[PDB]
């Protein structure tokens, strides 16, 4: 009845079969995950039915279940690490020196150049103390066309 | 069929011997009130 702590992975079930969309991670009771994989859908587990209590399409976050309960936020030279949920694929850790997204008339937000499946959404970026820094999946493509992803934080 | 179930395959935590991958490098972007991101 309380979501276990932990990277859980998104699943839609269609007439070919289920794949992995998305994935989140649970902490505190609450499920979160980028508003882009699950769009305010609702989840189930084991029989129970979770609808989304808070969401940002800004920022591309959503929760369920509760409030926003990740703290961590990044401090700017720390190295990051990536735990990759990529779908059908064991999960792996990814350490990187971040990047840095310059946004226009606003701030700087780190970012982390690794190129992985839509379904690795949601992925945690974490801290060297292992607190949860942002969620990875909200990027853009440069002039190489790899993908880069923002350490998406509230 | 009508929602999507959650599955468990790890949890967070920060491992020692990590391998590390990816260029770290600055970019400026525009960011739309719809979380897009664009250079």
């Amino acid at each position: 009845e309380y979501l276990e702590d932990g990277i859980y992975g998104i699943f839609q079930s269609t007439f070919l079969g289920a794949s992995q969309r998305g994935v989140g991670v649970a902490q505190g009771g609450v499920f979160h995950t980028m508003w882009h994989v699950t769009r305010g859908a609702f989840l189930v587990r084991n029989g129970k039915k979770l609808v989304p209590s808070w969401a940002s399409v800004k920022e591309d976050l959503v929760a369920y279940g509760g409030s926003w309960k990740l703290d961590g936020r990044w401090d700017g030279e720390e190295e990051v690490q990536l735990i990759a949920a990529a779908p059908g694929k064991n999960v792996v850790n990814v350490q990187t020196k971040p990047s840095l997204f310059k946004v226009k008339n606003g701030g700087e937000i780190g970012a982390v150049a690794l190129d992985y499946p839509s379904g690795t959404s949601g992925s945690p970026i974490v801290n060297r103390n292992g607190e949860v820094i942002g969620l990875y999946g909200n990027g853009i493509l440069v002039g190489d066309n790899s993908f880069v992803s923002a350490i998406s934080q509230t | 069929m009508d929602g999507l179930e959650l599955r468990k395959l790890g949890e967070v935590s920060w491992e020692e011997e990590a391998e590390i991958s990816g260029s770290s490098a600055r970019y400026d972007v525009t960011l739309s009130e719809q979380g897009e991101f664009k250079l």
